[PDB]
C-alpha cells in the first residue's frame, strides 16, 4: 500500500543497501506532516454522515433526471448504493490522510475503477460532482495545512476518475 | 508492503468503518516517538558493518567447526555467503524498525528461509545464533550513540529485539 | 619459539561436509551458474552458436528443439547484427514454438510460472506477482503480457542487452522473498528434467499455488535460551573490563 | 563439474590435507593410460552416427510396437525425439570416458532423465535397451579401430561400460 | 571445477558436439603437462611445513609492527590462524598443480576473497608477501617446467590479491 | 575459426580474464602436436588428385545408374563438379589438420551442407563413399599419429553427412 | 493441429479477444470447402490399396537397382515397410483433406522427417517419386475442386521433401 | 576469430589451393618457437596487475591534469574506468600474442574505440601514452623472468610491441 | 532572419490573422525602449576588443592547460582561432540584441557548433566559460557607459544575458 514509509523501505530493499540519510530525511517529512493530515482525518471522520448525504443529493441536483423512474438515481437500492460508494471514497481519503500517501486510494479505488464503472454503467461525472461538493464544504471544516491535505486527496480522486 | 499505519488501515477496512479513536491515538503516539525511531534506525545503519563483523568474529569464536573443512562457513566463497546473509537480515530488521511493522521482514526475508537453509545443508541453529549476536550489538548501538538527546528508548529497543527474535525463531 | 599447540582446532571437523549442499540438492551445481553466453563485438561464428544453442535451452525449458523446427529468422537477424540478445529473446517468446509449448495448454497460473523461470531465472516471489501478470493479460492480451518480462526493470538491470538469461533463483538476490529458494526447487527438476507437455499434451497444473499461499505461522510466546554454555552474570563484567 | 583429479581433490580437502601418496599415484596411472583414453573417446566420436543408427535399427527390430501407431517412436516427430536421445547418451558416455568420472553424466543427463520419461509415457525399459545396444556397438568400436597401436584396453572398456550401465540402471 | 578437461567438455556440451580431434589435443596438453605439474606438487607437498613457517615469519619481518601487542600478528590465535591460512594457499596451489587448472584456487580461495578479507581486516599485502617469499624459496626446490608451473600458480594468487 | 588457441582465448575473453596456466597448458598440447599433424598435412598435400579421380569413379561404380545417360554422374560437367567437390573436402581436411581444429570444415563445408545438398539433389551417400575410399588409401600413405589425425578429420566429415 | 478453425481461434486467444467477423468469415471458407475436400478424401480412401501398390512399384521402376540383393528395395521387410510408409502418407493426406489444413501432415510426417530419413538412409527421392506417381493417377479419379485439393496436399508433401 | 594458422588458411582458400610449401614452413617455424611464445604470454599474465599499476602510477606522474577536478581520471568512478580500460587492452594484447595474429585485438577492442573516447571526452593522447607505458613494462617482463631457459626472445618482443603499437596508433 | 516584429508576424500569420492588440502593444513597447537598446548594442560594439581580450586573459588565467603544449589554445595558430571564435560569438550576440530575437544567433552561429568543437577536440566546457566571461564584461559595459542618460536597463541586461546563456548552453 503506497505510503511514504513503505516507498522508502521498498527503495532500500531494491537497492539492497541501508536506511541512510536521504531515506531518513524523506521519512521525517511524513512524520512532521502527520499532525495536519490527522486533523483533516478527524474532521472528515466525524462529518462523514453529512458529507455523504450532501454529496449524494448534489449528484441528483446536478443531474436532475437521474431521480426519475427507469433511471439510476431511482428506488431505494440505487440511492442506497450511491451513499455507500461516496462513503467508500471519503473512507479511503481519511485512510490516505492517516497513512501518509495515496496507497489506500490506489489499491482499493483507483486500481480497476474504469473497468468496473464501464461494466456497471456508472458515469464518473457523478462521482466528480460528489467530490467537488465535498471539496466545497470541507472549505469551512478545516483551514491551513489540514485543508491542503484534504484537498490534495479529494483532487487526487477527481484526477483519477478523469 | 505494510507499515504500522497501513496495518491499522487494513484492519479498519475489514470492519468497513473509519478509525476507532482507539487506533487513531495509537498512531498519534507512533508519530510522537518518531524522532527516537529515526535515531534507532540510524544507529543500525551507521554501524552496520561493525554489527555484522562483530557478530561474525563471535559466531566463529564459538563454533570453530564452521571454519574447518567440512564446515558451512568454509572456504572463502561460503564465508562470503554467510557474511552476506548476516547483512541481508540486519537490513530487513532495520526496514521493519523504520516501518513499525515486521511484514517486510517476514515477507521478503523470512518466508521460505528455513527450508532454503535445510536444502543447502546450512546449519540453521548456527544462523539463529548469528542473528542473536547481531541483536546484542545492534541494541548496544541503539542504546549508546553519538550526542543524541538523553531519554528512554526501551520501547524501541524491545520492538527491535522482537524483529531479531522473529528472524531467529523463524530460522532455527 | 615453539607453538602453542593447535591441532585440537583441526579435528574432524565436528560432523563435517565438503561443499555438498549444491550437489546433495542436485543440479544446483550445474545451476549455481556461470554467466550466460554473452555477445561481444565482432563476434565470430563460435560466439553466435553458443548464444544460439544456449538461448534455446534456457528459454524453451530444455525441451528438445529439433532441427526441423529452428526459428530461422530469429537467428538471422541476430547474426547479421541488427538485434540484441534481449530482442532476440523477445522474438523467441512470441514465436509459435514458445506459444504452443507453454501458453496454449497451461492455465494462466501455470503459464505465468514458466515465464518467471524462462525469463528471469527465478520463481514468483509472491502471490501478488501472479495477480499482476494475469490481469495484464486480460486487458492487453498475450503479446503485451510477454513483453512485460523482457521489458522490465528487473530483467533489464540484470541481463543487460547482451547477456543471456540464466538461473539465479538459487542464490540470494537482493529483494527476494524468503520463499524464493524453496519454490525454485519445485520449478527445477534437475538437469535431465525438462519442462514439457508431451506425456499428456495438456501440461501440468500449476505447482506453486499451494506453495505460494502457505501462511506466516506464529510460534508465539517463545522463551529464549541461554543454554548453550554458562554465560556471565554478574556486576564484575564491566569492571574487569575497566 | 568433476573429473577424476577434481574428485581426488574434493576428498582430500574434506580431510584438510594435501593429496595422499596413495591418491597421487592413482592419478599418475590415469596420466599413464591417457593416450589409450583419447583413442577410446575418439572411437566413439568417430562412429557416433553409426552407433546411434545401429542401436536404433536393432531396437525397433526387437520392439516393433514402438513403430506402430500407439507406439512411442511413432510418428516422425517421436522417432526424431528418440533418435536424438540415443545420440546424446552415447555422446555423454564418451565425455565421461575422458573425464574419468561419471558426474557430468549423472548431473546433466541422467539427472532428471528418469522422471521425464514416466511423465511423458515413454517406456523406460525400451530406453534402457537402446542404451544397452549403444554400449555393445560403442565398445565394439573402442576394441577394433583404425591402425591404433596394439595393446590392452579392457580397463577402459569396463569403465565405458559402467557409464552405459549407470545410464541404463538410472532409466529403466 | 576448472581444468582443461572440464573446460573442453563444457564447451562441447554447450555446443553439442562429440569430443573430436580439436578437443583431444587440448586434453593431450593437460596430460603431457602432468609430469612437471606433479613434480612441483610433490616438492611443495613435502616442504609444506617449512614453506609455511618461512612465509608466516616473513609477514612479521616485513611488517614488524604486526607482532606488537594490540595488533593482528600477536598472541597464539592470530599467529596460529595465519600459518593455517598460508597453508590453505599452498594446499590449493598443489591442488591446482595436480588438477591441471586454476579451478581449486578459483572455487575455494578466489571466489569471495575480498569480501572476507575486508570484513575481517586482513590486508592482502601480508598474503602477497607470504607468497612472494614462498616464490623465492621454491626457486631452489624445483627447476625447469615444474618451477614454471609452481610459479604460474603462485603468481595467480598474487594477482587475485591485487 | 576453431583451433586450440582460439578456443582458450574465447574462454578467457568471455570471463574477462587473462590467460592462465590452464589455458597455456592447453596451447602447449596444440604446439607439441604440430609435428605429427604437419607430417600428415605434407603427405596428404603431395599425394592428392588421384584420390579425387578414384573416389569420383567409385561413386559411379557403386551407383552404376549414375554414369548412365539422364543421370547425375554423366557428362563432363557433372563428373567435373564431382572431382571438384571431393577436392574441396580434401582441401579443408588438410586445412583442419594444419589449423589444429575443425574450424575450416565447420565454416566452409558443414555450415549449410544439408540445405545445399537437398536443393541440388546431391546424395550424402556418394560423399560418404568418396570419403570411405579416401580413408582406405590413406591407410598406407601414413601411420601412427599422422594417420590418427587424418582419420579424425575424414570421420568428422562422414558424421557431418549422416 | 493446424486447421482453419484452430488457426483463427489461436489468433483470437493470443490477443485476448472474442472471435469477430474476420475470424468467422475465415471459418466459412473451411466449411464451404469441405465438400470438395471430402470427395477427394473418399476417392483417395477407397483406392488406397492400389494407389499404394502403384507408387511402391514405381519407386522400383524408377530406381531399378533398389530391387537387387544388398539393396534397400530387396526382401520382404524393406518392400513391406515401403508400402506401409506410402500408406502413411496417403493416410495423412486424407486426414489433411478432412481436417481443413496441413496440421495432420505437419504434426505426424513433416515434424522430424529429415532427421529420421537421414538416420535410416531413406532417400527423399523415392518418396517424391511415389507421390508424383500418386499425383498422375489421381488425375482420373477426381476433377474440379476435389482434384485441386488432392493436388494441394500431394504437392505439399513433395515440397516438404525437397 | 583468426590465429596465425587460420590466417594462412583464409589466404590459401582465396586462391582455391592447398597451403603452399612457402606457408607450411612459416607455420612450422611458429610451432618451433611456441614454447617461447607460451613464456611470453605467461610473462604478461603473471604480472598483469603490476603492469597496469606501474603504467598507471607513471601516467599520472606525467599528466596531473587528469588527476585534478576537470580531469578525465577524476573522481574515483573515472579512475576505475581508466584502470579497467588499461586492463582490457593489456588483455587483448596478450590474446593476440598467444594467437600470433592481431585480429582479436583489432576486432574486439580497437574497432570503434577512438570514436567512443572522443564521444566521451576522454583524451585519446593520454590513453595512447598509458598503452606505451604498458608496453615498456610488459616487454620488460617478457625479457627478464623467473628461471626460464636462456635464449633469444627478440622476435616475440617485437611482435608484442606491434600489438601495443597498433592499439596506440588506433587510439591517439 | 527574424527580429522581434517579424516573429510576431509569423505567429499571427499561422493563425490567419491581423496582429492581436495584445501583440501590437508588446511591439509598441519595444519601440518605446529602443533608444536604450541602441545604447546597449553600442556598449558592446564600442568595447568589443576589450570584452574579448579581458574574457581571454581571464580564461587562460583559470585554465592554464589550454596554453601548454597539448592544450587547445596552443600554439599561435590555435590561440588566434580561439580569439576569433570569441569575436564571432560576441558579434552574433550583439546582432540578436539589436534584433530583439535570438534567431540569427541560433541559426548562423550556434547551429552545429557543439558538434564542430567535438569533432575538432576543442573542449566545449572551456568555450562555454569564455562565453560566460564575455557576458560578465559585456553587461558591465551595458550598465556603466559614457554620459548616457540615467535610467533602468535591467530588462535589456537580462535579455543580453539570455543570449550569452543560450550560446553557453548550446556549446557546453
Ligand atoms: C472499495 C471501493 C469500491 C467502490 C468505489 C465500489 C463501486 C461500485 N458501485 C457499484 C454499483 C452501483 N453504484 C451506483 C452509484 C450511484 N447510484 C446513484 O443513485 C448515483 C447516481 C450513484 C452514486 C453517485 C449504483 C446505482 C449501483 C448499482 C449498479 C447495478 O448493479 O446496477 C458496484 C457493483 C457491485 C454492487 O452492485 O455493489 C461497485 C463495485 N465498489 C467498491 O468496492
Ligand atoms: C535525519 C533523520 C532524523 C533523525 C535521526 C532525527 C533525530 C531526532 N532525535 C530527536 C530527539 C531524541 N532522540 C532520542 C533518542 C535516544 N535517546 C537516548 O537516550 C537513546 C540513546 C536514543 C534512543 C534511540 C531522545 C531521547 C530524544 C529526545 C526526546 C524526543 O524528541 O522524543 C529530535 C528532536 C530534537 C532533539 O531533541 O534533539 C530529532 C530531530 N530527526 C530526523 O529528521
Ligand atoms: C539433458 C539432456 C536431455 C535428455 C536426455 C532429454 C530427454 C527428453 N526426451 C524427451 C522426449 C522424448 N524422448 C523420446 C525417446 C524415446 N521414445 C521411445 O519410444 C524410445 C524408447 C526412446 C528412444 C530410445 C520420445 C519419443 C519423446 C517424445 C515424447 C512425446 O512428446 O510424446 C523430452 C521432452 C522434450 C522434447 O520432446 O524435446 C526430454 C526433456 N532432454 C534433454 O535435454
Ligand atoms: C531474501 C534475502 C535473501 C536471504 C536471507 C538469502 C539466503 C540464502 N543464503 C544462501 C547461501 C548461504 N548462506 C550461508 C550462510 C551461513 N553459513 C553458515 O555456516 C552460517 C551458519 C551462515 C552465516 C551466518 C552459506 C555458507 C551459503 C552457501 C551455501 C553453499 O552454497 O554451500 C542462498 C543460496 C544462493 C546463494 O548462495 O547466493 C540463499 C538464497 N538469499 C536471499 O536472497
Ligand atoms: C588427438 C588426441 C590424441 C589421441 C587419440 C592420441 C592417441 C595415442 N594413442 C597412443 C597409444 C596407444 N593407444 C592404444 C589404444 C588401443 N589399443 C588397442 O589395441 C585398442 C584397440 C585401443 C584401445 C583404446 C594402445 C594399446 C597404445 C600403445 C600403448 C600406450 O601408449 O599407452 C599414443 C602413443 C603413441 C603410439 O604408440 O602410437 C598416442 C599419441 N594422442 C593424442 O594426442
Ligand atoms: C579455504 C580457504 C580459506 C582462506 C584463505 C581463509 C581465510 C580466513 N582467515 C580468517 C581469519 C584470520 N586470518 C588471520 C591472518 C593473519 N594473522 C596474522 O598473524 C598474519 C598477519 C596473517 C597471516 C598472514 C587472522 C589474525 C585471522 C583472525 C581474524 C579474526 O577473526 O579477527 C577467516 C575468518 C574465520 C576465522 O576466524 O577463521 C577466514 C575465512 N578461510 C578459508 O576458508
Ligand atoms: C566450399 C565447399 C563447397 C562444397 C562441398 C560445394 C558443393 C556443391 N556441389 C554443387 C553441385 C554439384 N555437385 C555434384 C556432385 C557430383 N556429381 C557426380 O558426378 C557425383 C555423383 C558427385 C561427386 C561425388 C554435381 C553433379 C553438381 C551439379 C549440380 C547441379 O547444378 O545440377 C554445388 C552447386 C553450385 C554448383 O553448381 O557448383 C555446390 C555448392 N560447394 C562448395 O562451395
Ligand atoms: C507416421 C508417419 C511415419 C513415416 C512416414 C515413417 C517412416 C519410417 N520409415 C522407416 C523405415 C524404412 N522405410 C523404408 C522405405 C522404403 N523401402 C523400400 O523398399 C523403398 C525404397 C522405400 C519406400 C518408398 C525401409 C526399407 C525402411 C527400413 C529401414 C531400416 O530399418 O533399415 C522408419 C524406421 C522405423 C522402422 O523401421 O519402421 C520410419 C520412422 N514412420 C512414421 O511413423
Ligand atoms: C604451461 C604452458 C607452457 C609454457 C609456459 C612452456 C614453456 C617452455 N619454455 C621452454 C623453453 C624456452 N623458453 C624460452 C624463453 C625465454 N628465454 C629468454 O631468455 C627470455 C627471457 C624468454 C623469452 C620469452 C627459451 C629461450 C627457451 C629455450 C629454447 C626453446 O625451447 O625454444 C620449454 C622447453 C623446455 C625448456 O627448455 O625448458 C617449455 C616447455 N611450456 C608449456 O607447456
Ligand atoms: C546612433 C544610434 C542611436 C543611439 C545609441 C541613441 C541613444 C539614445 N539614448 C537615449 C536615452 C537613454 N538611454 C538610456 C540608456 C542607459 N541608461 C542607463 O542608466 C544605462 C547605463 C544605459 C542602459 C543601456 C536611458 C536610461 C535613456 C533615457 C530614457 C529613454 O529615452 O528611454 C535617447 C533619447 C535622448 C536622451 O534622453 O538622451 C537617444 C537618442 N539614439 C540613436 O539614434
Amino acid at each position: 500500500m503506497k505510503t511514504v514509509i513503505t516507498e522508502v523501505i521498498a527503495s532500500a530493499d531494491s537497492q539492497g543497501r541501508f536506511l541512510n540519510n536521504t531515506e531518513l530525511q524523506a521519512a521525517n517529512g511524513r512524520f512532521q506532516r502527520a499532525t495536519a493530515s490527522m486533523e483533516a482525518a478527524r474532521a472528515l471522520t466525524s462529518n462523514a454522515d453529512s458529507l455523504v448525504k450532501g454529496a449524494v443529493q448534489e449528484v441528483y441536483n446536478k443531474f436532475p433526471y437521474l431521480t426519475q423512474p427507469g433511471q439510476m438515481g431511482y428506488g431505494d437500492t440505487n440511492q442506497a448504493k450511491c451513499a455507500r460508494d461516496i462513503s467508500h471514497y471519503l473512507r479511503f481519503i481519511t485512510y490516505s490522510l492517516v497513512a501518509g500517501g495515496t496507497g489506500p486510494l490506489d489499491d482499493y479505488i483507483v486500481a480497476g475503477l474504469r473497468e468496473v464503472n464501464r461494466t456497471f454503467n456508472l458515469s464518473p461525472s457523478w462521482y466528480i460532482e460528489a467530490l467537488k461538493h465535498i471539496k466545497g464544504k470541507v472549505g469551512s471544516q478545516l483551514s491551513g495545512q489540514p485543508l491542503t491535505e484534504a484537498n490534495a486527496y479529494i483532487d487526487y480522486c477527481i484526477n483519477a476518475l478523469s | 508492503m505494510q507499515d504500522a499505519f497501513t496495518k491499522a488501515i487494513v484492519a479498519a477496512d475489514l470492519r468497513g468503518s473509519f478509525l476507532s479513536e482507539q487506533e487513531l491515538n495509537q498512531l498519534t503516539n507512533l508519530v510522537k516517538e518518531s524522532n527516537k525511531r529515526l535515531d534507532a534506525v540510524n544507529a543500525i545503519t551507521g554501524n552496520a558493518a561493525e554489527i555484522i563483523s562483530d557478530a561474525a568474529h563471535k559466531l566463529f569464536a564459538e563454533q570453530t567447526d564452521l571454519i574447518r573443512p567440512g564446515g558451512n562457513a568454509y572456504p572463502n566463497r561460503r564465508m562470503a555467503a554467510c557474511l552476506r546473509d548476516m547483512e541481508i537480515i540486519l537490513r530487513y530488521v532495520s526496514y521493519a524498525l523504520l516501518a513499525g511493522d515486521a511484514s517486510v521482514l517476514e515477507d521478503r526475508c523470512l518466508n521460505g528461509l528455513k527450508e532454503t537453509y535445510v536444502a543447502l545443508g546450512t546449519p540453521t541453529r548456527s544462523v539463529a545464533r548469528a542473528v542473536q549476536l547481531m541483536k546484542e550489538t545492534a541494541i548496544g548501538y541503539v542504546n549508546s550513540p553519538s550526542g543524541v538527546t538523553r531519554g528512554d528508548c526501551s520501547a524501541l529497543v524491545n520492538e527491535a529485539a522482537t524483529y531479531f527474535d522473529k528472524a531467529a525463531a523463524s530460522i532455527a | 619459539k615453539r607453538v602453542a599447540p593447535y591441532a585440537q582446532y583441526l579435528t574432524p571437523a565436528v560432523e563435517a561436509t565438503p561443499d555438498a549442499a549444491a550437489q546433495t540438492k542436485l543440479g544446483i551445481t550445474a545451476v549455481a551458474p556461470d554467466q550466460a553466453v554473452e555477445l561481444r563485438p565482432n563476434f565470430g561464428e563460435a560466439e553466435v552458436q553458443a548464444v544460439i544453442r544456449a538461448a534455446y535451452k534456457q528459454i524453451f525449458g530444455n525441451t528438445y528443439i529439433l532441427e526441423a523446427d529452428r526459428v530461422v529468422i530469429a537467428e538471422s537477424l541476430l547474426r547479421n547484427g541488427s538485434i540484441s540478445v534481449r530482442e532476440f529473446v523477445r522474438l523467441l517468446a512470441k514465436s509459435d514454438l514458445y506459444r504452443d509449448r507453454f501458453f496454449r495448454t497451461a492455465s494462466n497460473n501455470r503459464f505465468i510460472e514458466l515465464n518467471f523461470k524462462h525469463f528471469l531465472g527465478r520463481a514468483p516471489y509472491s502471490q501478488a506477482e501472479i495477480g499482476e501478470h494475469f490481469n495484464r493479460y486480460h486487458k492487453s492480451g498475450y503479446d503485451a503480457e510477454i513483453d512485460s518480462y523482457i521489458d522490465s526493470d528487473e530483467y533489464r538491470r540484470v541481463f543487460g542487452e547482451n547477456t543471456v538469461p540464466y538461473f539465479r533463483g538459487f542464490k540470494y538476490q537482493v529483494g527476494q522473498a524468503a520463499r524464493g529458494f524453496d519454490q525454485m526447487q519445485q520449478l527445477f527438476a534437475g538437469d535431465a528434467g525438462s519442462d514439457t507437455d508431451r506425456g499428456i499434451g495438456a501440461q501440468p497444473a500449476a505447482k506453486l499455488t499451494f506453495p505460494l499461499s502457505r501462511p506466516l505461522g506464529v510460534t508465539s510466546a517463545y522463551f529464549p535460551s541461554s543454554q548453550g554454555g554458562a554465560a556471565t552474570s554478574d556486576g564484575l563484567e564491566m569492571f574487569t573490563r575497566m
